């Protein structure tokens, strides 16, 4: 029906993603780098795949 | 999840530097050892800048960056150079 904004579409461009690019240049960030030390594993395979 | 800069190579983005100056262009490269970013701007000019002078980064909207409009613009409808002997107005088919 009618909406508050005339433009809606879908596309894909979150404002939070822009921070990830500046975050990478600023520091490694990684999964955890602020809370207390905890048992965790960071596997780094030579090749990554989205489908298998 | 998380991606590297290689996915954002060729991306048009704007960057504010430590000196409060702004500059936007389409990325062409980034070197890990020195962190050095080449930007190819749409005015046919290349510019190499070292990322360490970046104070902040942002991706610009696709197309219509300078001009402001409120239309979907499904087709570019551009005819720069290359001209033929046929003329088209609005749409080839109407009420079809």
């Amino acid at each position: 029906g009618a909406t508050t904004k005339e433009k809606n579409i879908s596309v894909d461009v979150d404002a939070d993603a822009s921070s990830q690019l500046l975050s990478l240049l600023k520091s490694s960030t990684a999964p955890s780098d602020l809370a207390t030390p905890q048992p965790s594993t960071f596997p780094q395979p030579p090749v990554e795949s989205h489908s298998s | 999840m998380g991606m590297s800069v290689a996915d954002f190579y060729g991306s048009n983005v704007e960057v504010l530097l430590n000196n409060d100056s702004k500059a936007r262009g389409v990325i062409t490269n980034f070197d890990s050892s020195n962190s050095i970013l080449q930007l190819r701007l749409a005015n046919d000019s290349t510019k190499s800048i070292v990322t360490k002078d970046i104070k902040d980064l942002r991706i610009l909207p696709k197309n219509e960056i300078m001009p402001k409009n409120g239309t979907k613009s499904p087709s570019t409808n551009s005819t720069k150079l290359k001209s033929a002997e046929t003329y088209s107005s609005k749409n080839k088919w109407s009420m079809d």
